[PDB]
């Protein structure tokens, strides 16, 4: 889709992480 | 409850 | 959102508020998927049992917002709708099967720090991420309890095993739905609620660090937020409809 989709100017684009995205990463126990 | 938005939009 | 937290600024820049012109009120959430297409739940636009059948001119979308009620001068943008498209097989009669709709904006919205599109998943992203245990994130300005938030709320909830979803309810669950939420034992809670529907269930891909929209807030039974779960429209399963509409009616 949009080349730039899903990358947030105030987070991904500046390499800043939000307060709870890690909770998502931690759940992706690829299984 | 909501703030009046600019009338251009209405 | 019940048992959420205040969103950070720019945390969900694809979040759209579906706004009724007169009287001025929040109808539903929604999401920006390009500069002139907004995705939401069909039932936000068409639900005969409640005499809901909005035309384009009844509605505005408000994009880039944080505060629920304030006019966010210099930050938010308010767009009018060129055309509403409801899935032709949306089932309002029975179970809200295929609860999805697209809205084409009159003019492209300008992207900013606060306004930015979410990705739609590919087959492979969906296959890998749509698994029981894996947590997505839900945002909206809906009620905090089965009162209303000052700012956009956020909650991360785990996707639930299909049999558990089905065994929680008397409604017939289809392949175009998944459910999410904590179980009563699990010690954490949270759910969407009144006003949140049509908003996005997103997940951040561990492969390419991009946010994808996996679900649309579709329905629940209260907000029990013990033994109940929120139900979401399964976005990838309906993606060909999405693309057909966009390819044909987008410029
Ligand atoms: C429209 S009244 C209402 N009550 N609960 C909800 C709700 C709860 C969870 C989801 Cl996923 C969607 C809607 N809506």
């Amino acid at each position: 889709g949009e080349a730039d989709c899903g990358l947030r100017p105030l987070f991904e684009k500046k390499s800043l992480e939000d307060k709870t995205e890690r909770e998502l990463l931690e759940s992706y126990i690829d299984g | 409850d909501f703030e009046e938005i600019p009338e251009e939009y209405l | 959102i019940v048992e959420g937290s205040d969103a950070e600024i720019g945390m969900s820049p694809w979040q759209v508020m579906l706004f009724r012109k007169s009287p001025q009120e929040l109808l539903c959430g929604a999401s920006l998927i390009s500069d002139r297409w907004v995705l939401t739940a069909a039932h936000c636009l068409l639900y005969p049992p409640w005499d809901k059948n909005f035309t384009e001119n009844d509605l505005l979308v408000r994009i880039g917002k944080h505060s629920r009620t304030r006019y966010e001068r210099n930050i938010e943008k308010i767009s009018m709708l060129e055309k509403i498209y409801i899935h032709p097989r949306y089932n309002w009669r029975e179970n809200l099967d295929r609860d999805i709709a697209l809205m084409k904006l009159k003019k492209p919205v300008a992207f900013s720090d606060y306004i930015h599109p979410v990705c739609l998943p590919d087959r492979e992203t969906a296959a890998s991420l749509l698994q029981a245990g894996y947590k997505g994130r839900v945002t909206g300005w809906g009620n905090l309890k089965e009162g209303q938030p000052s700012v956009l709320q956020v909650v991360n909830l785990p996707i639930v095993e299909r049999p558990v979803c089905k065994d929680s309810t008397r409604i017939r669950i289809t392949d175009n739905m998944f459910c999410a939420g904590y179980k009563p034992d699990e010690g954490k809670r949270g759910d969407a609620c009144e006003g949140d529907s049509g908003g996005p269930f997103v997940m951040k891909s561990p492969f390419n660090n991009r946010w994808y929209q996996m679900g649309i807030v579709s329905w629940g039974e209260g907000c029990r937020d013990d033994g109940k779960y929120g139900f979401y429209t399964h976005v990838f399963r309906l993606k060909k409809w999405i693309q057909k509409v966009i390819d044909q009616f987008g410029e």
